[PDB]
RNA sequence: CGAUGUCGGCUCGUCGCAUCCUGGGGCUGAAGAAGGUCCCAAGGGUUGGGCUGUUCGCCCAUUAAAGCGGCACGCGAGCUGGGUUCAGAACGUCGUGAGACAGUUCGGUCUCUAUCCGCCACGGGCGCAGGAGGCUUGAGGGGGGCUCUUCCUAGUACGAGAGGACCGGAAGGGACGCACCUCUGGUUUCCCAGCUGUCCCUCCAGGGGCAUAAGCUGGGUAGCCAUGUGCGGAAGGGAUAACCGCUGAAAGCAUCUAAGCGGGAAGCCCGCCCCAAGAUGAGGCCUCCCGGCAGCCGGUAAGGACCCGGGAAGACCACCCGGUGGAUGGGCCGGGGGUGUAAGCGCCGCGAGGCGUUGAGCCGACCGGUCCCAAUCGUCCGAGGUCU
RNA sequence: GAAUGCCGGCAUGAGUAACGAUAAAGAGGGUGAGAAUCCCUCUCGCCGUAAGCCCAAGGGUUCCUACGCAAUGGUCGUCAG
């Protein structure tokens, strides 16, 4: 379930009306991830979904 | 006239001494309890070792108000503090006592225990 | 606020227009029973200075 | 569907089975039937009816003339009742027994000139917080360049009250009839001495 | 709203607008006629009528209530001693305003005079 | 027409006679119909009147307790049919209308405060003197 | 780019329906209750709070539900200015450096007057072929439109049990809306009382000003009010949506449809409340008025306006009442109501004070009465009725 | 005919905002062509470690008196720096 919303704090105009933060929440595993990084809403979905592999590599290793 | 925020003196001996109304148990946006009307509430203060401990998130029923109450009979009644009596899911008093004047609007709406346990229904 | 101000001048038809209900009316007045001096109703007559047919004021 | 006339005298309370019934009190009848409307002549039926008795050295000549016509003695208020057609010719309290639903209208009071808080109930502003000047003030009253123009409508500033307002389903408490008097339970439009109409309730 | 209020406001505080009665109230009943603003005159009457009153009721007491308005002894004595007894018959209305028929210049006021009946 | 002796004869019927005079500060008994369950009986309130709102029949009265720790007050109407009878208990003497401010005072000072009415005690002895 | 103010909040909304709830329905791995899924349905409703500038999101307590979106990701000539976008300063980092960072941190001027459209109100003018005073019809338009819980039916149907109805009744709530002030509870600018300091009248006593634009305090009528009181959502009628049918061919059977007919939603149309004949398509009913030269001049009629006393009417205007054959306002009188036992005198006390006279005195609005004062006296408009 | 051109004149906003501390005014008499605004009297309020008095700096006849009110005085003016 990917939400997004404004990133947040500097940037100027176009951050204020640019939904270029993202977050990817997994429904069944329930773990949260977000991304800000960059300007591009996808360079931080490509980020969230990075993070995301790497947060389901976790839980399924520490089974 | 009980409300979000309101302090209540608890007259019963649960060990609690004082609630504070979260939520008036009245529909989905009831303003105010008043006496019968049951709430949920938080445990500000409480004695050592009651049933209830501070912190607890409790049920109870307002059996005093400092908002005058009125009646049909066009008379009305009014008290120095705000009190309930902390309850159980079936409006029983978890306590085994009640402290005070109660008011009868009480018997009414089915607080029988309560109100038999109580020095005086005014 | 941030200092309204008018979008163009306003035509002498309009403006005159807005004028429509400017006119005086002229004072209301009556015949003084005592002395015929117009002067306004309900007020002492000024001239002779009588009201309700007695004399008040000095003239 | 019967109604009358009448004046609004003041409210009380009476206890009726150890309860406190609030109540106002009308002086409604008695009121003469000085035109009947008919289909035939008037396309509709109804009632105009006279209230209160009335100085003939104020009446004009036409006023008087429609007196005349019916066996009336001059009156202060004439006013129709839509869709009654008394046998008699006057309407009093007895019309109404004690139990039955009425409708009451009045005329509200009047405010004048009303801000957006009492007229329309409006939230008007903070009253600190750096609130500026707008503590009761509408706030927007639009979108912006779609659509550009304000709906027909808007709730705003302006007069409130003096206006016709009927109550509906009123309880009838008690009629006294050798004073010509209402008692209906509860509130009615407008000021003591006003000019009111009880009507049968259209309610069921 | 105003509904059923009494009393005229004058554009005045509480204090002023008792101080402007006061005043006005002994200028009339040293002279017995003066000449004021219609609105002034009108909310005059009411004041001054109970200071008249006061004074055909003789008393000690009357004398002290009417004193607290008009502070100077000798104006009371003759309230009492010369004006007084001229009402004695009479039930209300001690004074009496009427319209002026000209204006004041600088601002366009309706004057009147205010003045004790016979 | 005359309004108010319209209302005043709207309430002639529901007025009382019977119940006794007392002021602000008196301590009065007031005998009061309750409801329980199906059945009526009389219920006993004591206590100091601190208020008398006039308004002829729509008078009403306030009398304050403290009842087992805790301050009451009821308010009556002056005239309400639910008034079995009304006791004077005890005359006290204040010097103003409305005694909210008892409210806040401790027993001892309210008894300071409000001392014995003696004139309207003696008065209430000439009476009860029956011929 | 000779300027289209940029997040979020607040205020005010309105619209869409891909419907969160309520209403209707089909299928169900639908026993019942409760769900799942899709169809109809935009009428109304869609909570309070902790965190963070936050939108978003998480969480607490509820709820019938806590819908998603458009309107310059609505709304700064409506407010806010916490976040972003100035100048100061600091951290981390980069750069030899000056300095720099969709990195962070503390701070940082948001502009009284609306010309036009638009909107909320209120008038003036003319029109509605004669002129006037009343009472109305309703084309058209707006408002309103929510919902829960409990009990009876009935612990019946269903069910091994636990659970637990359809339909039909009854009671009581939540929020919202209109109106009201009897009750409850506010305010009540001088209605009453108490108190301090000071100056004054007149030494005592008794008072007055000032301490706020009430000096402070205790109360407080009317009016205006909600927290308080009454009432509203409908009922019912009509046509429908999905859906369920009756009869029934084309197509010997079959089919709710091709001809017909029926049932069927909080929705639509009426019904309820309010506006409303500038409805120029200007409606209807009742009553009153009848000389000089499709024009013009004058004086009138029915009536109206001016002027005045006023009003729970009101910014002005308007509206309503009254104007000496009158109770309209002010006074005065009675009652209500508030305050709570005035001054003066007497008695007790050395005194502060107390007691009595005394529920006294004072006393705005409320309910009335009374011509005492003031609405004196008057003036001006205003029909003579267009043609087939 | 245009240069947000230059100089001058006159419009619109408009009889609109405002008339510059909420310390406060009222009456009688006089003057005068004309008076809420000038003179006088009484009442009321405000300042009183000043909003009173004295000195210096700066200003430069504003001082006093008589006669005046076109302009100056944010209204008026017979009054006045
Ligand atoms: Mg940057
Ligand atoms: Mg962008
Ligand atoms: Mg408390
Ligand atoms: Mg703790
Ligand atoms: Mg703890
Ligand atoms: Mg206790
Ligand atoms: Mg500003
Ligand atoms: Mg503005
Ligand atoms: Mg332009
Ligand atoms: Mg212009
Ligand atoms: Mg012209
Ligand atoms: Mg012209
Ligand atoms: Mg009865
Ligand atoms: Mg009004
Ligand atoms: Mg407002
Ligand atoms: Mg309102
Ligand atoms: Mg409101
Ligand atoms: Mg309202
Ligand atoms: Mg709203
Ligand atoms: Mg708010
Ligand atoms: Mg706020
Ligand atoms: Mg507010
Ligand atoms: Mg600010
Ligand atoms: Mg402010
Ligand atoms: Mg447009
Ligand atoms: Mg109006
Ligand atoms: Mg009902
Ligand atoms: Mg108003
Ligand atoms: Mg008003
Ligand atoms: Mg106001
Ligand atoms: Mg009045
Ligand atoms: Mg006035
Ligand atoms: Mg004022
Ligand atoms: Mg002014
Ligand atoms: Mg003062
Ligand atoms: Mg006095
Ligand atoms: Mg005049
Ligand atoms: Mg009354
Ligand atoms: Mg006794
Ligand atoms: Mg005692
Ligand atoms: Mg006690
Ligand atoms: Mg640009
Ligand atoms: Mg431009
Ligand atoms: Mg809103
Ligand atoms: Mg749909
Ligand atoms: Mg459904
Ligand atoms: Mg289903
Ligand atoms: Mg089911
Ligand atoms: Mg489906
Ligand atoms: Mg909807
Ligand atoms: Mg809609
Ligand atoms: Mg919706
Ligand atoms: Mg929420
Ligand atoms: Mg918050
Ligand atoms: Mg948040
Ligand atoms: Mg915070
Ligand atoms: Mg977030
Ligand atoms: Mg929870
Ligand atoms: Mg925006
Ligand atoms: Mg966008
Ligand atoms: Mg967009
Ligand atoms: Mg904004
Ligand atoms: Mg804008
Ligand atoms: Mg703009
Ligand atoms: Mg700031
Ligand atoms: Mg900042
Ligand atoms: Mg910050
Ligand atoms: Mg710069
Ligand atoms: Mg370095
Ligand atoms: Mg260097
Ligand atoms: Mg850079
Ligand atoms: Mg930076
Ligand atoms: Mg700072
Ligand atoms: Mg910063
Ligand atoms: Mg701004
Ligand atoms: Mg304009
Ligand atoms: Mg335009
Ligand atoms: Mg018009
Ligand atoms: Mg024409
Ligand atoms: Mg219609
Ligand atoms: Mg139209
Ligand atoms: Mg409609
Ligand atoms: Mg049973
Ligand atoms: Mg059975
Ligand atoms: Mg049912
Ligand atoms: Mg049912
Ligand atoms: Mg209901
Ligand atoms: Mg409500
Ligand atoms: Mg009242
Ligand atoms: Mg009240
Ligand atoms: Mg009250
Ligand atoms: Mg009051
Ligand atoms: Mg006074
Ligand atoms: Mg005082
Ligand atoms: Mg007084
Ligand atoms: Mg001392
Ligand atoms: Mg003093
Ligand atoms: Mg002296
Ligand atoms: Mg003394
Ligand atoms: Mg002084
Ligand atoms: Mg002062
Ligand atoms: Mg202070
Ligand atoms: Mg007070
Ligand atoms: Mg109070
Ligand atoms: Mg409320
Ligand atoms: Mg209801
Ligand atoms: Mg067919
Ligand atoms: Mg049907
Ligand atoms: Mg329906
Ligand atoms: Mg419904
Ligand atoms: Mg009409
Ligand atoms: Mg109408
Ligand atoms: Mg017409
Ligand atoms: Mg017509
Ligand atoms: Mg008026
Ligand atoms: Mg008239
Ligand atoms: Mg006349
Ligand atoms: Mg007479
Ligand atoms: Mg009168
Ligand atoms: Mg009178
Ligand atoms: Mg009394
Ligand atoms: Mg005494
Ligand atoms: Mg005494
Ligand atoms: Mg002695
Ligand atoms: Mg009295
Ligand atoms: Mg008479
Ligand atoms: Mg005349
Ligand atoms: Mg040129
Ligand atoms: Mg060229
Ligand atoms: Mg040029
Ligand atoms: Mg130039
Ligand atoms: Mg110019
Ligand atoms: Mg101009
Ligand atoms: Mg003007
Ligand atoms: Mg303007
Ligand atoms: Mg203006
Ligand atoms: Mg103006
Ligand atoms: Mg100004
Ligand atoms: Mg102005
Ligand atoms: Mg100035
Ligand atoms: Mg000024
Ligand atoms: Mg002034
Ligand atoms: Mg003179
Ligand atoms: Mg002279
Ligand atoms: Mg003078
Ligand atoms: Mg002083
Ligand atoms: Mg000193
Ligand atoms: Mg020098
Ligand atoms: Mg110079
Ligand atoms: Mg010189
Ligand atoms: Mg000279
Ligand atoms: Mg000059
Ligand atoms: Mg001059
Ligand atoms: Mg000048
Ligand atoms: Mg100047
Ligand atoms: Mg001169
Ligand atoms: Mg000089
Ligand atoms: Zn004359």
């Amino acid at each position: 379930r990917i939400d997004v919303y404004r990133t947040s704090g500097a940037g100027g105009q176009h951050v204020n009306r640019t939904e270029s933060a993202v977050r990817i929440t997994h429904i069944p595993t329930g773990i949260v991830t977000q991304c800000q990084n960059d300007r591009s809403q996808h360079k931080n979905k490509d980020q969230a979904m990075k993070q995301m592999k790497a947060k389901l590599y976790e839980v399924e290793m520490q089974k | 006239m009980i409300q979000p925020q309101t302090y209540l003196e608890v007259a019963d001996n649960t060990g609690a001494r004082k609630i504070m109304c979260i939520r008036v148990l009245k529909g989905s946006n009831a303003k105010y309890a008043t006496v019968g009307d049951v709430i949920v509430a938080s445990v500000k203060e409480a004695i050592p070792r009651g049933a209830v401990k501070e912190g607890d998130v409790v049920k109870a029923v307002v059996v005093r108000t400092k908002k005058e109450i009125k009646r049909p009979d066009g008379s009305a009644i009014r008290f120095d503090d705000n009190a309930a009596v902390i309850i159980n899911n079936q409006l029983e008093p978890r306590g085994t006592r009640v402290f005070g004047p109660v008011a009868r609007e009480l018997r009414e709406k089915g607080f029988m225990k309560i109100v038999s346990l109580a020095p005086e229904v005014l | 606020a941030k200092h309204p101000v008018p979008k163009k001048k306003t035509s002498k038809a309009r403006r005159d227009a807005r004028r429509s209900h400017h006119a005086l009316t002229p004072p209301t007045l009556v015949p003084c029973p005592e002395c015929k001096a117009m002067k306004p109703p309900h007020t002492v007559c000024p001239e002779c200075g009588y009201y309700a047919g007695r004399k008040v004021l000095e003239v | 569907m019967k109604g009358i006339l009448g004046v609004k005298v003041g409210m009380t309370r009476i206890f009726r089975d150890d309860r406190a019934v609030p109540v106002t009190v009308i002086l409604a009848g008695p009121c003469p039937v000085v035109q009947r409307r008919t289909p035939e002549k008037d396309g509709y039926t109804a009632v105009q009816l006279g209230f209160l008795p009335q100085n003939p050295k104020r009446v004009n000549r036409p006023l008087k003339g429609h007196f005349a016509k019916a066996g009336v003695e001059p009156v202060r208020i004439l006013r129709e009742i839509r869709d009654f057609n008394p046998e008699g010719d006057t309407v009093t309290v007895e019309i109404f027994k004690p139990g039955e639903r009425v409708d009451v209208t009045g005329t509200s009071k009047g405010r004048g000139f009303a801000g957006v808080m009492k007229r329309w109930n409006f939230a008007g502003g903070p009253d600190s917080h750096g609130a500026h000047k707008i503590h009761r003030h509408p706030g927007s009253i639009g979108n912006r360049k779609t659509p550009g123009r304000v709906y027909k409508g808007k709730k705003m500033a302006g007069h409130y009250g003096a206006e016709r307002v009927t109550v509906m389903n009123l309880e009838v408490v008690d009629v006294i009839p050798e004073e010509n008097l209402l008692l209906v339970k509860g509130a009615v439009p407008g000021p003591n001495g006003g000019l009111v109409i009880v009507r049968e309730t259209k309610k069921a | 709203m105003r509904h059923l209020k009494s009393g005229r406001k004058l554009n005045r505080h509480s204090s002023h607008r008792l101080a402007l009665y006061r005043n006005q109230a002994k200028s009339l009943l040293t002279h017995g006629r003066i000449t004021t603003t219609v609105p002034k005159a009108k909310e005059l009457r009411g004041f001054v009528d109970h200071l008249i009153h006061l004074a055909k009721r003789g008393d000690l007491h009357a004398r002290r209530l009417v004193l607290r308005d008009l502070q100077d002894v000798k104006l009371v004595r003759k309230l009492f001693d010369e004006i007084a007894p001229r009402y004695r018959d009479r039930q209300g209305g001690y004074t009496r305003v009427l319209k002026l028929a000209e204006r004041r210049r600088g601002d366009g006021a309706p004057l009147a005079l205010v003045e004790l009946v016979e | 027409m005359n309004r108010g002796a319209l209302i005043k004869l709207v309430e002639s019927r529901y007025v009382r006679t019977d119940l006794p005079e007392f002021r602000p500060g008196d301590t009065v008994r007031v005998s009061y119909k309750v409801k329980e369950g199906n059945r009526t009986r009389i219920q006993d309130f004591e206590g100091i009147v601190i208020r008398i709102r006039r308004n002829g029949f729509n008078t009403t009265f306030t009398v304050r307790k403290v009842s087992y720790g805790v301050g009451v007050e009821r308010i009556f109407p002056l005239h309400s049919p639910l008034i079995q009878k009304i006791d004077i208990v005890q005359r006290g003497r204040a010097r103003r209308a409305k005694l909210y401010f008892i409210r806040n005072l401790s027993d001892r000072e309210i008894r300071r405060k409000l001392r014995a009415d003696r004139k309207r005690i003696d008065q209430d002895r000439a009476a009860e003197r029956a011929a």
